[PDB]
């Protein structure tokens, strides 16, 4: 039950959450919750559940919560509208990339093994074989969800492409977007075509 | 967030009723308001939640001279909703009259009903083009809703009145009522009779009693696109979020939609697909081409499955459309409601931009067009004539939807950086 | 297992035989004769039916003697950049993709990942490995599926080239329709036909040659129940496979790759010269038909 | 690959339905269109893959004053094909009049049902010559499919008439359509009447319902020429390495048919073999020598045993036929199908190109040219008059037809390198 509603706490409900921080005082998100880089984050846990669940874990989970608060933020970002028609065409080659990719992340990897995952926990017959399938749990999903290495041909570009979605929503001049943007959109098919597969669910898109 | 919903016209007042009925029978609702014995799930968007935890449906009738709605007074789920949201000519002109000296109680009881509800999102409108009464008075009502709110989402629900002839008038009804709709209305779902006609012919043997299953029709593609927000999940659980991949432009705002079984009462996901892509599961009427879809399933599904078959279909290319851009399918997933039998589980449902709309609306340009060039055909109502002496009310919406078309077509060509 | 039931008996027999002062070995001799039937009958007795080895054999019919031509048709018809030079940096990955893509069309919603296309001309480079149960079958072999593989080439070669010079076959469609096609300087002898049949009649040959192989494993495996005969039965069908279809070092097995580079090299000419033309499509011509001259009498060497 | 059929003329429909019926009853389908309980092999040449695995048949029905076509709609097997590819005078120039204004729209019907296709192969033609209204129309109809699609394959089935007479234009007709199917088809699949009409006569006793009769015999035929595309083996599972082999020449593509049971309702392959070269088992009728010979065979065959079978009728010589060269009888095997009740289970199909038709074309060169000479059987018909008011076009067929026959009596010959 904690391991459920852990990623539910982090990771419907915490959009919410983001929203307020999208237009300080920590105290106050706790009072808007109870009823895009950096962060802080913070939740106790109980010791007969905190010899499973490492201080660690919690680290890890936080680097992809920050991810995905950059996603939502670029979701809801390009969400603020519905010669100068110029601007709709750049909205729909933006908006839809940010959400191919938000279709990806999210679905395909964090529910996929996060779906498997409750099912292995189930079938566990020690305490100790519980720490060993979690742990390469975390190793994986930190793998999949790329954070550890080849991290300079990708998080940089995915970095410098919610770097148009700032731009963008500024904007809300506008040519020096797509001579960049198609550029680096290049760049990440071309590196993502042979180059751990799994990524080339997002280099046919 | 919370959205409140109105209801005018009798067949819009029959599918509000279905509609509730069929949320009150989804959801664990008693007909007297209660919570059933067995209720996790989202309540907190159409229904308020009174003193015994009572789901009061956020709704508001409209109607002037009633006849129905005495049919809904005697009813066990008379006792659901009505709070008093309930207050007592087949002229546009003269539903328009009628509307504009009762506009302020009225708007006195949408302000009462917002003030009533701690958020708000957006009025959800059940109507009827070319109804009667309902036209004219929709048209008036969705002026001063988007006048009074410009912060909020107008979402209408309508069929179009197409039965193949009956009155020679409602034509330019229709038209007055579109060009309001283009302009006063944020995003259109559009219906069509003779179409849901077919189809309930076609399912079963009917030949009459068309209205009392087109309300089921309705109210199962109504709740099921309401769904992923009723039942909580994570991907646009909220209305705008939503609407904002539908529209891909302010000037095409209009939704085609489909249902995957024709009746449900165990296939997989490629297959329904297979089958939604073909236009028997569509029940909306050069090459006519989507700009952008999307799609929402509900039922037993397997997660891998769904990529290789977005993989499979992809490179089948059942997918006849040709954009101008970049814009592509978009999956989404809902949950299987409770307490509902269902064989073959699997649902889903389309929302899909399409041209071929454009050649509907075409038709009663034709048609308003002959009757206005032979002019025998406005017979010289009064309220058309002491509304407008001149008629050129209808000049202006013909001026509108001339433009409309000509947008749909400039967007059929594969630029729309020209425009038409 | 009954091995697990009857192994005291056995063990008694042993100990019987530690037991006696002599060694003669006819006693030691029938005790392992009758260990040895119940040793290989279990064997038996999983493999046919719960591993599903027949049903297994299908597939390897199916892909490596090419018992379906209808995939292996058109995975050429849908690729034909092999012919080409493979830097076998991308193409390795691309025809495995374009078989499986090919697949998709029609039949195989399931596996496909058992087999492996590996390029080591690009049809001249590319294999086949199937992936077999390792735990529960024993009678494969990397070696067995290897001489699949060279079966698997030999008869890809055939249907390559047999494939181009039926698709060319466009006389009936366009040449002759509402033409009147000029001859005795664009007349050829008809020797498409000619070419077509040395082929066509050594592809009934192979028909033949792989289905009675075939029938015959399918039934002797049925009517035996022991491992050793059926590893006598499987290591013979391969024997009889190789000679029969002169994979075997031979003069007659050069002749016949003789005739194939020739089917190649006509096709080549016959491609580029479409409908009435000359483009010293001649010179060529004679060369061609002095080669298959010269090369039919090896055949009525092969007769005699 | 992907094959079209398309259905003209009253016998031509007649076969068409009872084919369909056939290969819905000899495959796992329903007459709904559903897949049956009990459902490997391949049908993706003849029927559309569709929405609940529906095999909806590849057929294109072309019609004109239909009466038939009402007995086709009343059926439920009408049900299994009719995705509305139904459209709706006894002269050649009369239906090639009214094929030609109504050309556009079925030619649309066409290229949409090209498009619907994802590849394609072949148009085979259900076809009666001088059948009245099939005739002209479907000569017009093959010169348009030859020039509309010059990389795709025509094959005809069609009965020639003859029924010892009747009607005293009808070889005038036949002419001219013999004179387009020799320059506008890729392959010709050649009947008679009067020779299944006698079959009819012998294996039973009926006088009168020869066409319900003819029905099975040409389905079975044609089903029998399909069966290893249909049933997946591996030797010509295209239809165009099937046809290479049976047309030597372009000139000569005229096909011989047979059918080893007269009824099958356990020889070995041996004697069927024998029986098949004896001429009653050939349902088509100096020296007649084929050019070349092939055989499918379908059912409990030894593999070793057609070997020395084809040892032994070669050594035998039951081969009465003389070539020119080097052409000879080829072998070929199909499966048995399922869920057919079938006593002796081996049959056999024979394709052989053989001259002797040339003889009964030659009966209707001679019937012509007589009723051309007393010139008092042309009748003056006002759509041949101004089709052809000079009426050369006859002259034009004579010319083609006796140029064919010296094709076939230089063919007799065994050299080629003269010609005819």
């Amino acid at each position: 039950e904690y391991l459920q509603a852990m990623r539910n706490f982090f990771l419907d409900t915490m959009y919410d959450f983001y929203t307020s921080i999208f237009d300080q005082n920590v105290s106050f998100l706790n009072v808007q919750l109870q009823e895009l880089d950096g962060l802080t984050l913070s939740y106790k846990v109980p010791w007969p559940v905190d010899i499973v669940i490492s201080l660690e874990c919690q680290k890890i989970y936080n680097q992809v919560f920050l991810l995905l608060l950059q996603i939502k933020w670029a979701k809801y970002s390009l969400d603020v509208l519905l010669q100068i028609h110029r601007m709709f065409l750049l909205r729909v080659k933006l908006m839809h990339f940010v959400n191919s990719l938000h279709n990806y992340i999210m679905t395909r990897i964090l529910h996929s093994t996060g779906l498997e995952f409750q099912h292995q926990v189930e079938e566990a017959k020690d305490l100790d074989q519980l720490i060993k399938i979690h742990y390469r749990y975390l190793s994986t999903i930190h793998d999949r969800c790329l954070l550890r290495e080849k991290v300079s041909f990708v998080k940089e570009a995915i970095m410098k492409v919610l770097n148009l979605a700032l731009m963008f929503a500024d904007g809300w001049s506008i040519e020096k977007m797509e001579s960049d943007f198609k550029n680096c959109h290049m760049f990440l098919v071309t590196i993502l075509n042979k180059a751990f597969p799994h990524l080339e669910s997002l280099a046919l898109s | 967030r919370e959205i409140i919903t109105l209801q005018l016209g009798q067949c819009g007042n029959q599918i509000g009723f279905e509609f509730w009925k069929q949320l009150c029978a989804e959801h664990g609702i008693s007909p007297e308001g209660i919570v059933e014995e067995f209720a996790t799930d989202r309540k907190d968007v159409f229904f308020y939640q009174a003193d015994d935890e009572h789901y009061i449906p956020r709704a508001v009738l409209l109607d002037l001279e009633p006849r129905v709605i005495h049919s809904i007074l005697n009813s066990p789920y008379a006792k659901l909703y009505n709070p008093e949201n309930i207050y007592l000519g087949n002229n546009w002109a003269s539903g328009f009259s009628q509307g504009e000296k009762i506009h302020e109680d009225i708007f006195d009881i949408i302000d009462r009903e917002a003030d009533g509800s701690d958020s708000l999102e957006g009025f959800v409108l059940c109507h009827s083009i070319a109804g009667g009464t309902g036209s004219g008075l929709g048209s008036y009502l969705l002026e001063r809703l988007n006048d009074r709110y410009p912060k909020k989402l107008v979402q209408t629900y309508s069929v179009f009145p197409n039965q193949d002839e009956d009155v020679v008038v409602q034509p330019y009804n229709s038209l007055l009522t579109l060009k309001r709709l283009t302009q006063n209305a944020d995003c259109v779902v559009v219906l069509d009779n003779t179409a849901l006609n077919r189809i309930a012919t076609d399912r079963l043997h009917i030949q009459n009693p068309s209205f009392s299953q087109i309300n089921q029709l309705v109210s199962t593609i109504m709740s099921a696109s309401t769904t992923t927000l009723r039942y909580p999940g994570y991907m646009n659980n909220d209305l705008i979020g939503l609407i904002a991949s539908l529209i891909p432009t302010p000037r095409l705002h209009f939704l085609m939609t489909g249902y995957t079984p024709l009746t449900t009462d165990k296939t997989t996901v490629l297959d329904v697909m297979r089958r939604l892509l073909q236009p028997k599961n569509v029940m909306v009427s050069t090459n006519h081409c989507y700009i952008a879809i999307l799609n929402i399933i509900q039922g037993e599904v397997d997660p891998t499955q769904v990529h290789k078959s977005l993989q499979r279909i992809r490179e089948r290319k059942l997918a006849n459309f040709i954009p101008w851009g970049p814009a592509s399918i978009q999956v989404a997933l809902s949950r299987k409601s409770p307490y509902l039998p269902s064989a073959h589980r699997v649902s889903g449902l389309m929302m899909a931009n399409h041209t071929s709309i454009s050649s509907l609306f075409e038709r009663t340009c034709r048609q308003y067009d002959k009757l206005r060039k032979r002019e025998a055909f406005l017979e010289q109502f009064r309220k058309e004539d002491m509304f407008k002496d001149n008629f050129d009310e209808m000049d202006t919406s013909r001026e509108i939807v001339q433009q409309l078309i000509d947008e749909y077509h400039a967007a059929t060509r594969p630029d729309y950086i020209s425009w038409g | 297992s009954i091995l697990k039931n009857q192994e005291d008996t056995f063990a008694a027999e042993l100990h019987r035989l530690k037991q006696q002062p002599l060694f003669s070995l006819v006693d030691f001799e029938q005790v392992v004769d009758r260990i040895r039937s119940t040793v290989a009958e279990h064997l038996w007795k999983l493999m046919v039916e719960e591993s599903d080895l027949l049903g297994q054999l299908k597939i390897i019919k199916d892909f490596y003697l090419l018992g379906r031509g209808e995939l292996f048709q058109a995975f050429i018809d849908t690729a034909q950049h092999m012919l080409k030079t493979p830097p076998t940096a991308v193409t390795e990955h691309d025809v495995n993709v374009a078989f499986q893509q090919s697949a998709h069309k029609v039949l195989l919603d399931d596996d496909n990942l058992l087999p492996l296309l590996h390029l080591t001309s690009g049809w001249a480079a590319l294999g086949l490995s199937y992936k077999v149960q390792w735990p529960l079958h024993i009678l494969f072999t990397p070696a067995v599926l290897e001489k699949y593989n060279v079966v698997f080439k030999y008869l890809l070669s055939v249907r390559r080239v047999q494939a181009e010079l039926q698709h060319c076959w466009a006389l009936q469609m366009q040449r002759k329709h509402l033409k009147s096609n000029q001859t005795d300087a664009i007349k050829w002898r008809l020797r498409n036909h000619m070419a077509f049949l040395v082929d066509n009649l050594q592809y009934y040959l192979q028909v033949d040659v792989l289905e009675s192989q075939f029938s015959q494993l399918l039934h002797q495996i049925n009517s035996t129940r022991d491992f050793e005969s059926i590893r006598l039965a499987h290591d013979h069908f391969l024997s009889n496979l190789l000679a029969q279809s002169f994979i075997l070092l031979k003069p007659v097995f050069h002749c016949l790759n003789e005739i194939l580079d020739l089917c190649h090299s006509f096709c080549s000419l016959v491609s580029q010269n479409l409908g009435p033309l000359d483009e010293r499509g001649a010179a060529q011509l004679s060369i061609l038909v002095k080669g298959f001259s010269r090369q039919s009498s090896l055949l009525f060497k092969i007769l005699s």
